[PDB]
DNA sequence: GTTGTGGGAGCTGTCACGGATGC
DNA sequence: GCATCCGTGAGTCGAGG
RNA sequence: CUCGA
């Protein structure tokens, strides 16, 4: 049997380590921080940048899911990012 | 009147009344001088010359000698090892410690070889290995960590005879067993795990001739054996030959023993077959049961049972011997591949080095000192651990029996262990019985048999000629005992004298009738056994408990030795080799914190650095301190600077304590204890403890690990005592939860969180995308960075596969005594504190003076060691001095023993040897006369008592009080070490249950017995609560901090992921395993939540 | 044993050398004998506890008439207190009222027979009493609570879920460590082995016949009832002969011509508790075995109450074995429970076994799987299709379900409640 | 009969006796038999991965063999050690001399997992380890009440810390719930006072070993002691068989409200005075207070 | 939900054996000495056992939880919570 | 591609019991 | 007809390295 | 492996 010296001393470098219940429940809860700075940017460019950041889409997907043209969906990513890192700038350090 | 050998060494006045007639050994010998026999030093040499025959042979030589000549099987060529020497060390002790490494020798052999048709003889000088070698201390060093070879308990070769009695009607059945120095064995002729053997189907006799045994001839007999046990093969007629011919008669197979030979032929005759025919005879004339035996050509033999425990039957292999067979497992190894490179190549062209590979040996060696079960972990708690541990016999490991075979037989005091293996020190545990310590006169001779000096004795004369006897020659003497009156001139005044004979059982015999006399008492006792005083008025449990809670005293700041000891402490801290001790004589010419250099007189200059603050094992701290100053001369072997738990060359393994034996409002109830607040404002108890932090940034799957100051989001301020490296800065204080060697690991994209994607692509940050996993401090710790160490993979420092850098954080904290902690006297009377009362409150004497320590009286009457009581009473009176009336005559109780302690000045030290020294009416004496205090006022009375004040309400305690002076050590059982708690923490990933130990900041094992309990409760909720969401439901335990954390109720429990992984194992034993609903088929088993 | 020299000194004058050494002997040997005993109540406490766990209380009475006679007195011209009464006769429920010869009812069936009516009752000429036990509890699974009586640590009435089948095991098993004709007794009778020195019994009365010879000892008994003669093989002489066979005869020891009646022992010694089932009935061995292992733990000085050795004495009669299936299918020779041969009803005959034999016998792999000898349990458990209903408190509690007990009780857990109206007003 | 018990077992079960004999093993998942590496670059695998390893190897050698058209004589030979290391896979030791590792240490087969103390069923069904939880040595406090018991302040801390980070976030003294943990974990003063608070009335369990009946766990409100010690009431000693000579104490928090009623009401000192095996009392003077009085 | 009704035991066939398997292992081989990655068809082929990291195949060409449940064809390792490495059965065919 | 001579470490100081097996 | 040979039990919870 | 209750 492995034992629980060794399992610790493996997480001690590895890319995850051996998560706590705590540490789990509370990944669940939101980030005010972050939360606030989304929610100040227009919902159409916030999800945008959802789409485009937060998932990975690619651009053309992201055109398509919403319904608008691809320039019209970049020019909300990059208007969106600007304000986010804008708010999030001092909040990111 | 003790301690006058060592130069330097304290006046401590002894109670004894007998002459020291043999000062101790060397208390390491027993390790020491094993190892000079497998090297062959000239030290062996010498000694050997002194108590041996002409021609020694070491270890290592008689390797060489049993293998070679390594042959080719024609005969044509001839390879011979001999000479082995040694170069010098390759590192210092210290280096190896630090750098992790081997302190070793490279050993060398003359190699010569030579070719039987060409005559060519090419010598050489072949190198065999880096041999580990034994240091000044009698330990090792193997990977930077100090190791002991404990010397194992093991049956000696020879045959031994038993009588059992049968089943069938009570009939007495002998039965005998060959044990081999090599090879297989057998029993009556039953052989190798072969029952059913005839012993006449193999070749006045009572069943010899009534052997039942139908066959004649030789090719019977021959035919038989390789159908009884060559099987998975026809009958053959050369086949059987050859096998007979190479079982006991061959040489290389059947290793005859030295030890062996011996022991059986004093068995049988002074000068194989001629043995196998006398142990014939030997069961045949032991079933009849005639006293002696008469063999062909050997006579006077007596016809008797063997007992397997006697240490006549019974050797220990010391460290020389352990390696010298692992040695020989890996010469024999690589003369395997000597002569099959024989065979291949040409020859005239083979050179010694040639065919000569080491790696086996190599192997060996390493195997030995790494995972043999003698070479253990240093107990360095304090110097008397590792005396002990050095001195130490056990039973177990490989050759031994096992600690599931060995009964209760072989854990029980046999009689022949008197002055060989002390029957008092042995662990209370599992391991009791197993585990004992070389007695402290005792020696170890040639043969692995345990010898003991006795005085030899001439017409009723006790003479001053020594001889040391193993158990068979006591056994074959009357021994007299040591406190047996005699007159000047060595002569027993008494008509007959108390003896001990060959039974195990005394006697009351003429003094004309003895042989040899015991050549001191406490003879029999250990080293850490002989230092409880009073001895003799302590249970046997009890002072079993105290030797072991000796060896747990862990050094304190300061170290003072006791007021009343044995007189062991001096000779047990000089041989224990944690002071520092002048080799040669001369004059301190410098002495700093650092190193003392004394100028011999021939102009000679020796130094010698002083151990300051090292971390021991087991976190004790081991700290020198000079105790010359410029200028003073200093004889050869005088103390020069006082280890760990030394005081002026003296064990000073606890302190001096005022005790007051009474019931103190129950915070001494049930064994607690209670102390004075003195002991920790002047830090009496106060001990240091030493911690090594480690961490190595190594090679990941997705990068390698660095160690940086630069850490994801964190505080400026948290990082304020990080050099710029990202270590702590050395003299820091760290918290618990501190940062000491900050270090990041690659992580993963998949990893990265959405917020922290989303934070990674608006601000456009790095591809870094670390984690942190820097070394904190673990919980329930804290102290003074003393010290950093760092290994880089950039320098030339070696380092394993994929370890780029390594750092350890050495870090110290100051322990005061405090609730928990764990007190106890040499009388195995242990206790925890139970509370630290504020001096005023403390019940203080007439003259203020409050008590220190208070120790509950119901306590001590059933655990039958008194001996407290009598050290409590001695104790007061060293404290204070005494002066004996002299004035028309000296008293008639202190006529006999007292001669230099008729009187004494305060704060005496004295000596009271085990089963000697101090007399009941004597110490009722001196408790008469006790001096008076700075007022004239005698404060304890001629019973040890004395009026006493409750320093809480101020009215006086109605009766007296027995006060003293007691020893009392701090034992290695200290709260910081055993507080632990847990919310939440890591668990394991094939049980999903919370990881084990406080080191991994484990969960509390919830036992069967436990839930047993529960259940018996009738608490169906805790139980499972308990089974479910605090060890194994991974979502439940989840949703049970989230519902703490937001005041809602906790959530219904799910599904043990244990059940789910048993399920598992079933199904991979082939077993389909099913859940079923009410009426359904089997139950399976295996985002809205983040978007918002 | 012992030495023919004792130690002579007090260990106030402290012990001379050798006194301390031999005393050494002692001492060592005595802690390594705890070491062992520790470990062997341990066991022994696992395996009871693994057989009795699934008997938890589950009605409030089964109103049986069936019961125990405990002896409270014995008389001599005064009376003497039954030796003990502490753990037969105090804490039970009376089963029938016991009233005195000439006189009113002192106590009422089904009370509590405490200390106060236990009083009253000697004090009133009581010599004896009948009470309710779970030997003769008339409850299909389980015991009913009045059965059981008081609950030893509440004092009061059991409550209808107690687990006392654990209760009985730990209340057994704690105390092991204080046997010093001893814990090996104890196993010899709860696991039920022929004991090792087997004193036959009467197998009917009748009139008995000694023959002596040279350490041979034959017995032969003819009955009343004419049947054929029963011969006992010799016994060698180191069995004395029983000392009763006072049937208005000689009250000292078995002489030949005495009448012997059915349930009498021959000779000295321990009797098979097998041959007493099949010669005197299952409520016999269940008093025997009872009475057998009380005497260990009383010749210690260790109050074991009785009803908790009754809890364990049940569950080693709970089976019958089935000599001939007949019109079931019950195969013959196979151990099965006394209600599930009782329903589907089949020559059933009562059977004792151990604690181990009858633990591995249950109606829950799982269970056995985890108790021991998990391989030979799988395979037999992987071989007959075998499913386990996950009613046992050990599966639960594996699976990480309430167990079945105190408050994993259905009417327990399911329990409803609201405000009343009154109280929802103010 | 014994003949028939198992023939009529396969007859009724309609499991057919074919499944006797295997012609595929199943592998179990690698998280059950994990691989790790320790300090030193060298690597840490579960007996079962040789096993596994042995089968498969011995598998595809009988392949090879077989396709090479090899003497009768060895491919009898591949088969007999493939039944003998499936053999070993399934119940390593039961036939033959067991497969030896480094040390001649026989391998943990299959079944070694479910068997023995420390197998599957004793070792991790009937008994776990749990979270909420705390170790400690104990001394006897006298001025206790026979419901109360003594826990130091950061065992308690530890303990609570869900329900402290829940108050500190109730009050202002922590900004958001992550704040709340952080400033638990520093040990920042204001965490004592609402300490005090959160356990208020919530019982914890508290057990010494070994647990011979149910006495050896028994609920106590605790109150905060200073020190790293458990203090436990004198009387209960007696329950516990626990004396001060340095024994420690296991302490457990129940959770749910039923774990904490249970704790309340059925496992509460106060109400567990007499000894549930002979009804004498057990929280009662034993030698201190005896000779007192 | 912790309410079942019965558990039930049986021998296993062949068909129920490798109807449990995700895929077979062929190889003695477990992971890479060098890149610490499982060998592919060994006793820790994430083919068939499953993904090492959550939502990453073997290759690397998919790597989010964009598709989940996607059966990468390029290494044929499908895109899920490594979760499933608990409770994957091999097999091995004798 | 392998072509001169060729049996290994291991218990190995446990006990008490019950029931296939095997001659 | 059974005598041996084997295979199963043999306390719990804690700390280091 | 040693040690603690
Ligand atoms: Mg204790
Ligand atoms: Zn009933
Ligand atoms: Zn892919």
């Amino acid at each position: 049997q492995i034992t629980d010296w060794q399992l610790a001393s493996n997480a001690e470098h590895s890319s995850t380590g051996l998560r706590s219940a705590e540490v789990e429940a509370l990944e669940a809860l939101p980030d005010t921080e972050i939360k606030e700075a989304l929610q100040a940017l227009p919902e159409e460019f916030r999800m945008a940048v959802y789409y485009a950041d937060v998932e990975g889409f690619p651009y053309k997907e992201i055109a398509e899911i919403m319904d608008t043209p691809i320039g019209t969906v970049m020019s909300r990513l990059h208007r969106g990012r600007r304000q986010l890192r804008g708010l999030l700038a001092d909040v990111a350090r | 009147s003790s301690n006058n050998s060592v130069p330097g060494a304290p006046n401590r006045v002894s109670f004894a009344k007998l002459r020291e007639p043999l000062e101790v050994p060397g208390l390491l010998d027993v390790q020491t001088d094993s190892f000079e026999w497998l090297i062959g030093s000239p030290r062996w040499r010498e000694s050997a010359a002194e108590r041996g025959d002409v021609n020694p042979v070491g270890g290592l030589e008689e390797v060489l000698y049993e293998l070679s000549p390594i042959e080719d099987f024609s005969g044509s060529m001839s390879l011979s090892f001999s000479d082995p020497r040694f170069d010098d060390v390759k590192a210092p002790v210290d280096e190896c410690k630090d750098k992790d490494m081997t302190y070793a020798a490279p050993l060398f052999v003359t190699a010569e070889f030579i070719n039987n048709n060409t005559g060519e003889i090419k010598s050489q000088t072949v190198f065999m290995g880096d041999f580990p070698m034994m240091t000044e201390k009698g330990t090792f060093i193997i990977n930077g960590t100090e190791r002991v070879v404990v010397s194992q308990l093991v049956r000696s070769p020879g045959v031994y005879f038993d009588e059992t009695i049968d089943k069938s009607t009570d009939k007495t059945l002998h039965s005998v067993k060959v044990i081999p120095s090599r090879g297989a064995w057998l029993e009556f002729v039953r052989i190798d795990r072969k029952r059913r053997q005839p012993v006449t189907v193999l070749l006045f006799s009572e069943i010899m001739r009534s052997t039942k045994d139908n066959t004649v001839g030789t090719d019977e007999a021959l035919l038989d054996i390789y159908r009884k046990l060559r099987p998975g093969e026809p009958p053959t007629k050369e086949s059987a030959q050859t096998l007979l011919e190479n079982l006991f008669f061959k040489e290389k197979r059947y290793d005859l023993a030295r030890v062996g030979r011996y022991k059986v032929n004093k068995k049988l005759g002074l000068h194989t077959e001629e043995d196998v025919v006398a142990t014939i005879e030997y069961l045949v004339r032991l079933h009849e049961g005639q006293t002696t035996m008469t063999v062909p050509g050997g006579v006077e033999v007596p016809v008797e049972t063997d007992d397997i425990d006697h240490f006549g039957n019974r050797r220990l292999r010391t460290v020389g011997e352990l390696i010298q067979n692992q040695i020989r497992v890996g010469m024999s190894r690589m003369e395997r591949v000597v002569r099959e490179r024989m065979t291949t190549q040409d020859v005239e062209a083979i050179t010694p080095q040639t065919l000569i590979n080491i790696r086996p040996v190599v192997a060996a060696i390493k195997e030995f000192f790494g995972t043999s079960q003698l070479s253990q972990f240093m107990d360095q708690n304090n110097p008397l651990s590792g005396l002990t541990h050095k001195r130490r016999l056990s039973a177990l490991g490989p050759g031994g029996l096992s600690r599931e075979r060995a009964g209760l037989e072989v854990r029980d005091v046999h009689p022949s262990h008197y002055g060989r293996m002390c029957p008092i020190e042995t662990p209370e545990g599992p391991n009791i019985g197993l585990i004992g310590s070389l007695s402290v006169y005792a020696r170890v001779n040639p043969f692995g048999f345990i010898e003991t000096p006795y005085r030899k004795v001439v017409d009723g004369v006790v003479s001053d000629e020594i001889v040391y006897l193993t158990a068979d020659e006591e056994d074959r003497h009357v021994v007299a005992q040591a406190n047996s009156p005699i007159d000047a001139d060595g002569r027993f005044v008494e008509p007959r004298v108390l003896v001990r004979r060959k039974a195990g059982e005394v006697e009351y015999v003429p003094s004309s009738e003895v042989d040899y006399m015991d050549v001191s008492p406490r003879q029999m006792v250990s080293v850490a056994t002989a230092m409880i005083p009073f001895l003799e008025h302590d249970d046997a449990n009890r002072a079993l408990m105290g030797a072991n809670m000796q060896r747990q005293a862990v050094p304190l700041v300061r170290s003072e030795a006791p007021l009343v000891g044995t007189g062991m402490e001096l000779r047990a801290a000089i041989d224990a080799g944690d002071v520092v001790v002048a080799e040669e004589s001369g004059v301190i010419e410098e002495v700093s914190a650092d190193y003392i250099t004394v100028m011999h007189d021939n102009g000679t200059r020796r130094t010698y650095r002083m151990r300051k603050f090292a971390r021991s094992n087991h976190g004790t701290c081991a700290n020198q301190c000079p105790i010359v100053d410029a200028g003073d001369r200093v004889e050869a072997g005088q103390v020069i600077a006082d280890g760990p738990c030394t005081d002026d060359g003296e064990m000073a393994l606890g302190k001096n304590l005022l005790v007051a034996i009474m019931p103190w409002e129950g915070h001494n109830y049930e064994d607690a204890i209670i102390l004075s607040n003195r002991l920790v404002e002047e830090d009496v108890l106060t001990s240091i403890h030493i911690e090594e932090h480690e961490i190595d940034a190594r090679d990941t799957k997705l990068g390698a690990e660095e160690i940086t100051r630069d850490i994801p989001n964190i505080s400026d301020e948290v990082l304020a005592d990080l050099d710029e490296r990202g270590i702590v800065r050395i003299g820091a204080e760290v918290r618990d939860g501190d940062i000491l060697v900050g270090k990041v690991t690659p992580k993963g994209e998949t990893e990265l969180t959405p917020e922290e994607r989303l934070l990674r692509a608006i601000f456009g940050e790095k591809a870094r995308e670390v984690r942190d996993t820097s070394l904190k401090v673990p919980h329930g710790e804290s102290g003074k960075v003393i010290g950093i160490r760092v290994f880089s993979r950039e320098d030339e420092d070696e380092l394993p596969a994929g370890v780029n850098e390594l750092v350890r954080v050495y870090v110290a904290q100051k322990r005061k005594i405090s609730d928990g902690d764990k007190l106890a006297g040499r009388h195995g009377n242990k206790g925890v504190i139970g509370k630290i009362l504020p001096v005023e409150d403390m019940p203080f004497l007439a003259d203020g003076t409050p008590v220190d320590i208070i120790l509950n009286t119901h306590g001590v009457p059933r655990r039958m060691n008194i001996g407290q009581i009598l050290e409590t009473h001695l104790g007061w009176c060293a404290h204070s001095g005494w002066k004996v009336d002299a004035a028309k005559g000296v008293p008639d109780w202190a006529a006999r023993l007292p001669d230099e302690l008729l009187e004494a000045q305060p704060n005496a030290i004295v000596s009271t040897p085990v089963f000697d020294g101090a007399q009941e009416a004597e110490l009722q004496g001196l408790l008469s006369c006790t001096l008076p205090n700075r007022d004239g006022d005698v404060l304890v009375d001629a019973d040890g008592k004395a009026m006493l004040f409750d320093g809480r309400s101020g009215e006086p305690f109605p009766y007296p009080v027995t006060v003293g002076y007691m020893y009392i050590m701090k034992l290695h059982h200290l709260v910081d070490d055993k507080i632990h708690a847990r919310s939440t923490g890591p668990y394991s990933m094939i049980t999903q249950q919370p990881l084990g130990g406080k080191a991994q900041f484990g969960g509390q094992r919830f036992g069967e017995m436990e839930c047993w309990a529960m259940q018996a409760y009738g608490a169906a909720y805790t139980l499972q609560e308990l089974l479910t969401i605090k060890s194994d439901d991974t979502v439940g335990r989840v949703k049970v901090y989230e519902a703490i954390v937001k005041g809602e109720n906790i959530p219904e429990p799910g599904i043990p992921e244990s059940f789910k992984v048993l399920l598992k194992e079933l199904q991979s034993l082939c077993l389909n395993v099913e859940v079923l609903s009410s009426d359904g088929a089997a139950i399976e088993l295996r985002l809205e939540r983040a978007a918002a | 044993e012992f030495i023919p020299r004792p130690v002579k000194s007090s260990f106030r004058e402290g012990l001379t050398v050798l006194e301390y050494f031999i005393n050494t002997h002692g001492a060592r040997k005595g802690l390594a004998d705890t070491a062992l005993r520790t470990a062997d109540s341990g066991y022994l406490t696992r395996r009871l506890v693994d057989v009795s766990q699934d008997v938890i209380v589950r009605e409030h009475d089964c109103q049986t008439e069936r019961g125990i006679v405990v002896e409270l007195a014995e008389r001599a011209p005064t009376l003497i207190r039954d030796p003990y009464i502490e753990t037969s006769a105090y804490a039970r429920t009376l089963g029938t009222d016991a009233v005195d010869e000439a006189g009113n009812v002192i106590v009422e069936r089904g009370q509590d027979l405490g200390d106060p009516e236990i009083d009253a009752l000697l004090a009133a000429g009581i010599t004896q009493v009948k009470v309710r036990s779970v030997l003769t509890c008339a409850t299909s699974t389980g015991v009913c609570a009045t059965c059981y009586g008081r609950s030893m640590a509440t004092g009061k009435l059991v409550d209808i879920g107690e687990a006392v089948g654990i209760v009985a095991a730990q209340s057994i098993g704690e105390p092991g460590t204080q046997l010093t004709g001893g814990l090996p007794r104890v196993q010899e009778l709860f696991e039920a082995r022929v004991p090792r020195g087997k004193a036959p019994i009467a197998d009917v009365t009748g009139r008995v016949r000694l023959e002596d010879g040279e350490r041979f000892y034959k017995i032969t008994i003819v009955p009343d009832d004419g049947g054929e003669e029963v011969v006992y093989d010799k016994i060698s002489k180191r069995q004395r002969l029983r000392v009763f066979k006072h049937e208005d005869g000689s009250e000292r020891v078995l002489s030949d011509g005495d009448h012997v009646e059915v349930g009498q022992q021959l000779m000295e010694g321990s009797a098979d508790p097998h041959e007493v089932l099949r010669v005197q009935g299952p409520r016999e061995v269940q008093i025997h075995l009872v009475r057998e292992v009380q005497e260990v733990y009383r010749a210690q000085g260790v109050s074991i109450h009785d009803k908790h050795i009754e809890v364990i004495v049940r569950q080693m009669l709970r089976r019958v074995t089935i000599i001939d299936s007949g019109s079931t299918e019950f195969l013959p020779g196979s151990l099965i429970d006394r209600a599930e041969f009782e329903a589907e009803n089949a020559a059933g005959r009562p059977v004792l076994m151990g604690i181990t034999k009858a633990s591995l016998a249950t109606d829950s792999w799982l269970s056995a799987a985890s108790f021991q000898e998990t391989t030979r349990v799988l395979t037999d458990a992987a071989i007959n299709c075998r499913s386990d209903k996950l009613n046992g408190l050990k599966e639960n509690v594996i699976i990480g379900k309430l167990i079945p007990a105190g408050t994993g009780i259905n009417r327990y857990r399911n329990i409803a409640v609201q405000p009343t109206e009154e109280a929802r007003a103010a | 009969l014994k003949r028939l018990k198992v023939v009529a077992a396969f007859q009724q079960s309609g499991n057919s006796p074919m499944g006797m004999v295997l012609d595929a093993v199943p592998v179990i998942p690698p998280e059950l038999r994990p691989m790790v590496q320790l300090d030193g670059g060298r690597f840490a695998t579960s007996d079962l991965n040789d096993l596994y390893r042995r089968v498969i190897n011995r598998n595809n050698r009988l392949k090879r063999l077989i396709d090479l058209g090899a003497p009768e004589i060895i491919v009898n030979n591949e088969k007999r050690m493939l039944q003998e290391s499936v053999d070993a896979l399934f119940d390593n030791g039961r036939r033959g001399r067991p497969v030896t590792g480094p040390g001649n240490r026989p391998l943990k087969s299959l079944s070694d997992l479910l068997k023995g103390k420390q197998g599957r069923f004793r070792q991790n069904l009937l008994g776990k380890r749990v979270d909420y939880s705390g170790r400690s040595v104990i001394v006897v406090g006298p001025q206790l009440k026979l419901h109360q018991c003594g826990l130091p302040k950061l065992m308690a801390l530890e303990l609570f810390k869900p329900f402290v980070m829940k108050r500190l976030v109730d009050l202002n003294h922590a900004q958001n719930i992550k704040s709340a943990k952080r400033m638990v974990e520093r040990q920042r003063p204001q965490v004592w006072d609402v300490l005090e608070e959160v356990i208020a009335e919530h019982p914890v369990l508290l057990n010494r070993a070994p647990t011979l009946h149910r006495l050896g766990i028994q609920a106590f409100e605790p109150m905060l002691v200073e020190g790293k010690a458990i203090q436990l009431h004198p009387l209960v000693c007696e329950a516990f068989n626990a004396d001060f000579d340095g024994d420690q104490m296991a302490v457990h928090l129940p959770l749910s409200a039923e774990a904490q009623a249970e704790a309340r009401i059925l496992m509460l000192s106060s109400n567990n005075i007499l000894s549930p095996a002979s009804g004498r009392p057990l929280a009662m003077p034993r030698l201190d207070m005896v000779t007192g009085l | 939900v912790n309410f079942f009704d019965e558990l039930r035991i049986g021998l296993a066939t062949a068909e129920d054996i490798r109807q449990w398997s995700y895929g077979e292992v062929k190889k003695p081989e477990t992971i890479n000495y060098r890149t610490l990655k499982p060998e592919k068809d060994g006793l820790f082929c994430e083919k068939i056992f499953g993904p090492t990291r959550d939502w990453e195949c073997y290759c690397g060409k998919y790597k989010r939880v964009r598709f989940k449940g996607i059966i990468c064809e390029r290494c044929g390792v499908e895109v899920t919570r490594a979760k499933v490495r608990r409770e994957r059965m091999g097999h091995i065919e004798l």
